[PDB]
DNA sequence: GGAAAACACCCAAGACACCAGGCACGAGACAGAAAAAAACAACGAAAACGGCCACCACCCAAACACACCAAACAC
DNA sequence: GTGTTTGGTGTGTTTGGGTGGTGGCCGTTTTCGTTGTTTTTTTCTGTCTCGTGCCTGGTGTCTTGGGTGTTTTCC
């Protein structure tokens, strides 16, 4: 299991004219993982330090917001509550 | 309220630090120094708390944010 | 009479590298505490063992810092620590960028 | 895969012209210190006439085509593209003169 | 819109960020939306740093993202460098710096 | 108790019931709990038995915060494992360096 | 009432083993209570990581003194495999 | 067959080679040892770790995942090899 | 003399490559793995993974020593400038 | 910290040589997969004592008061 | 040195509250068979790692010159 067509999608969404090589595209699937496992391990943190054994969206928003610097934290923040939102809403 | 630490006190920490002579601008750097340090700690145990849906900042919420930092603390219920 | 300058300065440095007592006024530190915390959230209130430890960790940074800072200064070949001593230091250790 | 130099001629595969560069224009193109933009800007792949030289000094094609004076090889009468207006300011810079060897110049 | 992406506007794949936060132990229960706001975040943090690897692969005129594009990106970035300051990547170079 | 079985002082039930509540893997087997009980014992040991030495040798009968300090600045492994914590009111060693002391 | 679990009289009671006239503060018992709870948390962590990579379910002895292999100095490390292996054996021979 | 003495191999130009990249417009004579004691350190530091890996794997050959765990255990997390 | 040093720091920040010679790395890897474990296998991305986190850290390691050789107001980086940013990192 | 002397460390330029490097082929240990096979961990249950909370009393050393000691700086 | 004399360690009597021990209880470890499956086990395939070999020259490097930049000295 890889990143790698979800990341070719952002890409052309964002970069139409620009490719991706096979070693930056570890680099990406390395990245995401990463980050997945960091943010994971702190929402598990954040759920024992409060006696809680479900992750839910709030426990995610607070750890983006531990693990997110001030304005990364802001747009990641509002990314996914807009997501979350209309999700709902569908 | 950052003036509260004063220059005696910084010189003891020096001198605790083993420092034996002292310039004079080191006071206000050391100040702008633990601003930053503390505006680190308390941002994070100030989001431990609202994350606690709490009012009170408790010494867990610090010895959680020290966790994070790295700065392990024993001595206060960890 | 009058002892040499750093002699007072060593007999200091053996006096506290023995204590363990804090050597910063609490309230000072407290006040501070609290007018950093109210740029997050107002009506902020504190457990007087929240402060102790933030006090705590507050000065073993400071501590370890100003050995650093010291491991420079002698390293540069000099005995007063500088600004430009700890801005160095906190790169190194990599608090500064 | 083959693809054509555009400032020497020579055609050769593109990723050679990548990995080594251009035997004769590194000197004023540096093709293999060059990005695969600027290889493309320099080499092209569509082209025309293939033409092989042994003897570069007495072979009056070479002359006709002006590569006498580069490495004996696979070179294109006619090369589709021509090289881009920053790159022909730089080579003006060295004060080589660009001819155009895809043939709507002449 | 049967996907959970679908019904999100989302790229990356909801249910297999799902999948991971199950299997992965982390909690015994994970709740509906968690998932969904973590996708977000992942996608946005990703096209944050293809944003600037496409520009850095446009700065050195190249048409590929290589490591060295992904490095300069993450290196150069403020807040991408002080989330990454402990990543190490691959045929990334280093920072031109004198 | 399983301590005894074991010939240990840390409990194994305990341990056993962190482990299982603390959510780190599926299942646990028998033999994790007893190895790791007797390998805190031994940690806890090592560390009171130095801070009981540094408690000696200032003439004291009880440990303070300030012999764990010194005992564990003072032993290089312990000193290279616990080398990122500070021990509120614990001190520092008393060290000054060469080139500070009077001539 | 709040009947919360602590190792203060493992403390003690390891104490009086190696130390027997020798107390021990209330700050520092915390501290070492610190030191216990953080040691249990990282050589689980360890022992967790290393069964999710070996793809296993179960955190056996082997899992517990490679986290210990990993995680102590070689003397210190080496004191705490003889001491587990023991207490495992010990514990296994009987029931 | 054992390998015996093989710092060596860090020749005195590859030593340079690595400075200037670092940064350093000039080197002293005893660098170059240095930097091969603290390497040699740092390596021997890593491979137990990766030893120690796939020793507990019961395998007898040293994986991509083996170096992978043993740097994001010291805080070395490498991206383009996986993770 | 100072010229050639900054081209060359120049065309090294600027490239990517490996400075160390892989097969004079791979022995030396295999010489130190030869004390854990007995006549070992390795993959070769093992060891490709091992010599760029090797020369990453070891281009850290100079960054730091040039930045201390720099504030002792000196140009020449010495062991002992060495020996205080690995102090100062916290290393053993 | 600035100015001053000056020397020899390190770089720089050069020629000579090695073995890395590149590629290849061969061999096969061992890794990956499969199929088999069982004891081991979880579950419920019953079970009993350890560990918790309360409370008690003693004495280590905190504290205050004396003193000899022995470095400090003055001469 | 020669000298008086400030600093600091050693010593004693006095206080007390916190360390230690002991009673009461309740809840969590404990013993246990069965269930069910994660293990272990064995056997088989086959890749890639080891193993070796040849040839080239990119590279490694031994050394002369020397200057600049480091170490010292004075103020
Ligand atoms: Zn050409």
């Amino acid at each position: 299991e890889s990143y790698s067509i979800y990341v070719y999608k952002v890409l052309k969404q964002v970069h139409p004219d620009t490719g991706i090589s096979s070693k930056a595209m570890g680099i990406m699937n390395s990245f995401v993982n990463d980050i997945f496992e960091r943010i994971a391990g702190e929402a598990s943190r954040l759920a024992h330090y409060n006696k809680r054994s479900t992750i839910t969206s709030r426990e995610i928003q607070t750890a983006v917001r531990l693990l997110l610097p001030g304005e990364l934290a802001k747009h990641a923040v509002s990314e996914g509550t807009k997501a979350v939102t209309k999700y709902t809403s569908a | 309220n950052i003036q509260g630490i004063t220059k005696p006190a910084i010189r003891r920490l020096a001198r605790r630090g083993g420092v034996k002579r002292i310039s004079g601008l080191i006071y206000e750097e050391t100040r702008g120094v633990l601003k930053v340090f503390l505006e680190n700690v308390i941002r994070d145990a100030v989001t431990y708390t609202e994350h606690a849906k709490r009012k009170t900042v408790t010494a867990m919420d610090v010895v959680y944010a020290l966790k994070r930092q790295g700065r392990t603390l024993y001595g206060f219920g960890g | 009479h009058r002892y040499r300058p750093g002699t007072v300065a060593l007999r200091e440095i053996r006096r506290y590298q023995k204590s363990t007592e804090l050597l910063i006024r609490k309230l000072p530190f407290q006040r501070l505490v609290r007018e950093i915390a109210q740029d997050f959230k107002t009506d902020l209130r504190f457990q007087s063992a929240a402060i102790g430890a933030l006090q705590e960790a507050s000065e073993a940074y400071l501590v370890g810092l100003f050995e650093d800072t010291n491991l420079c200064a002698i390293h540069a070949k000099r005995v007063t620590i500088m600004p430009k001593d700890i801005q160095l230091a906190r790169r190194i250790r990599g608090e500064r960028a | 895969r083959e693809r054509a130099c555009m400032l020497c001629g020579i055609v050769l595969p593109g990723r050679v012209f990548m990995q080594n560069g251009c035997p004769n224009c590194d000197s004023v193109l540096n093709l293999r210190d060059s990005d695969q933009a600027t290889v493309n800007e320099c080499t092209s792949s569509s082209f025309e006439g293939l033409v092989a030289v042994g003897d570069n000094e007495h072979s009056w094609v070479a002359k006709w085509l002006r590569v006498d004076r580069f490495q004996p090889g696979l070179y294109a009468v006619r090369v589709d593209g021509r090289l881009p207006s920053d790159i022909v300011a730089a080579l003006e810079q060295y004060g080589v003169y660009y001819r155009p060897r895809d043939g709507s110049v002449i | 819109a049967k996907t959970r992406s679908s019904r999100a506007g989302l790229q990356f794949p909801v249910g297999r960020v799902h999948r991971l936060l199950r299997k992965g132990n982390y909690s015994e229960r994970v709740g509906a939306g968690a998932p969904v706001y973590l996708a977000a975040v992942l996608e946005y943090l990703t096209a944050e740093i293809l944003e600037l690897a496409g520009n850095a692969a446009r700065d050195n005129k190249k048409t590929r993202i290589i490591p060295r594009h992904l490095q300069l990106a993450i290196r150069n970035d403020e807040e991408l460098n002080k989330l990454l300051g402990r990543v190490t990547i691959a045929q990334g170079g280093v920072l031109p710096n004198i």
